[PDB]
């Protein structure tokens, strides 16, 4: 995603200290407690009347930890994310009618729970590639509204 | 558009801020000018280079606006009425900036609050920015 | 957010609306299955069909909703909390789909009331509907 | 994008009877008008402080022309939009600094304008085409963005 060299160092040295088990379910709860009309999308998830059960849930964690697996799939198919969320682009769009507005929430999300666990070693220069690499899987995965 | 409760976290994520505010202004500002270089068009005179110190003037401007609209919170058009005619009238910056200024303070806070951010409060801070937003450019004739 | 000039055509709208009411409502939801597919799922349990009855007993519905929102304009998150109630926690809508119905308003009050849909009319139409909106939409947990 | 046969139809022939002298121009006028803060980019332009004002102006008309003119261009090649307007986008994107959402905006008011022209002759199958084209437009002029 027209990264440069610097954006790429910043980031693939703060996603190896990633969570990969926490970080996504910490994202997917978020989203859904902050745009709880994403809740829709999950009702087979049961209980998330309150921002505890959300976080809590075993299946949003079991969930959000797939969904960072497409994070870090792209985050090392920078070149070519059109082709690597193509499914993932079928499924939201043509068969889930998820809103691409929210795939810009949850990477924005995204952005927020890496900014919580890495503190300080978040900088203002590493935001701005990850913005550019949320922003890239998020239009990305718009696509099949292309 | 805030429950009683938001206003709650509000108070005690603004307080465990407090004299960092001139200071969290201004890395919200820089985040916003660095993630979102478009925003420094609006700001053509300035110098908006690391610790510029304009931009931590108007970075604390900024922050003490907002300890000002979680004061008068139910009554903000009016308290915060006169930024109206600054951001909607003389300025008319695009209703997207506030968008990306607010998602900046809030990685911004959670980056210097683990002990404040959680959920319940994530989703007030936002809704009470997003308040202040519609506010700030609200009045646009 | 309005304007005492905006809530004047708000009604001068709605005035040449007047009785016509569900007929409009009813053309703004088909126009809106039409053009925006994704909205239909929030409506399983209906024959969206041209023609459809049940869509023609919801556009009333929502027309009504919307001459009340007119009339209570200046205490709106109030007199429509039963709707967000329904919009927000049971419902679930997505917020982007309010602009949508939004702009099949302001197109169907468009090809239906020529004279009234001046710019500043259209303008404010557009603003009233936009607070509506947020109100519906407000009471999310 | 891709419409249908039956759409592509509704639009050619509705695209016709539209006067290339005043649509682009009302277009652009309620744009401006609705959604204010877009007057920032047209400075240039004069007096814009009021509806009369802005819809009078001339050089708002005479802006509204080659807009909607860029939309025939369009219009004319929904198989290849992305390339139809690369140059635009540049110029949109990187050179002027418009926010893509209000693209989006614009395609919406000039479905409004066709609304009030054409009356119920505009009408919801018809509109469902338009509404695949100014998408269609609105997501070719912000490629510099993708
Ligand atoms: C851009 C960030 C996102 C990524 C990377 C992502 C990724 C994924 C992945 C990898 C799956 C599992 C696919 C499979 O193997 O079956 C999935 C499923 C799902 N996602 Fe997302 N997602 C994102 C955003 C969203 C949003 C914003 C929503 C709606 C609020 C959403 C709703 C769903 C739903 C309902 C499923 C269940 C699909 C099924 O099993 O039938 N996702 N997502
Ligand atoms: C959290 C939302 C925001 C708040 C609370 C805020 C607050 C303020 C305040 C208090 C001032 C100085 C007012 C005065 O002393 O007259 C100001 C000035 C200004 N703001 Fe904002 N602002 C916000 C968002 C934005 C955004 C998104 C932009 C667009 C990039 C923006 C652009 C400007 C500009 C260009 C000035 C004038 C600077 C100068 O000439 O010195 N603001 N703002
Ligand atoms: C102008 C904004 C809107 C207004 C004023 C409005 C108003 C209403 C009203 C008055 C009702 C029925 C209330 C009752 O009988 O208890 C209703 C129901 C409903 N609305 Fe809306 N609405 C709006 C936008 C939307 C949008 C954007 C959607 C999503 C596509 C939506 C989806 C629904 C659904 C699914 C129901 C329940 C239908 C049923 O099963 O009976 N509404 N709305
Ligand atoms: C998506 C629908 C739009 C189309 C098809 C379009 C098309 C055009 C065209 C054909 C030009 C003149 C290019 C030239 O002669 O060099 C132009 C110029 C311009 N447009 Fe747009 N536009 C659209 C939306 C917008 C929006 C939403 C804005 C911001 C509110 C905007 C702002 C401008 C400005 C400021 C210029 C002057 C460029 C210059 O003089 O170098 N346009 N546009």
């Amino acid at each position: 995603v027209h990264l440069t060299p610097e954006e790429k160092s910043a980031v693939t040295a703060l996603w190896g200290k990633v969570n990969v088990d926490e970080v996504g379910g910490e994202a997917l709860g978020r989203l859904l407690v902050v745009y709880p009309w994403t809740q829709r999308f999950f009702e087979s998830f049961g209980d998330l009347s309150t921002p505890d059960a959300v976080m809590g849930n075993p299946k949003v964690k079991a969930h959000g930890k797939k969904v960072l697996g497409a994070f870090s799939d792209g985050l090392a198919h920078l070149d070519n994310l059109k082709g690597t969320f193509a499914t993932l682009s079928e499924l939201h769009c043509d068969k889930l009618h998820v809103d691409p507005e929210n795939f810009r929430l949850l990477g924005n999300v995204l952005v927020c729970v890496l900014a919580h666990h890495f503190g300080k070693e978040f900088t203002p220069p590493v935001q701005a590639a990850y913005q550019k690499v949320v922003a890239g899987v998020a239009n990305a995965l718009a696509h099949k509204y292309h | 558009v805030l429950s009683p409760a938001d206003k709650t976290n509000v108070k005690a994520a603004w307080g465990k801020v407090g004299a960092h505010a001139g200071e969290y202004g201004a890395e919200a500002l820089e985040r916003m000018f660095l993630s979102f270089p478009t925003t420094k068009t609006y700001f053509p005179h300035f110098d908006l280079s690391h610790g510029s110190a304009q931009v931590k003037g108007h970075g604390k401007k900024v922050a003490d606006a907002l300890t000002n609209a979680v004061a008068h919170v139910d009554d903000m058009p009016n308290a915060l009425s006169a930024l109206s005619d600054l951001h909607a009238h003389k300025l008319r910056v695009d209703p997207v900036n506030f968008k990306l200024l607010s998602h900046c303070l809030l990685v911004t806070l959670a980056a210097h609050l683990p002990a404040e951010f959680t959920p319940a409060v994530h989703a007030s801070l936002d809704k009470f920015l997003a308040s202040v937003s519609t506010v700030l450019t609200s009045k646009y004739r």
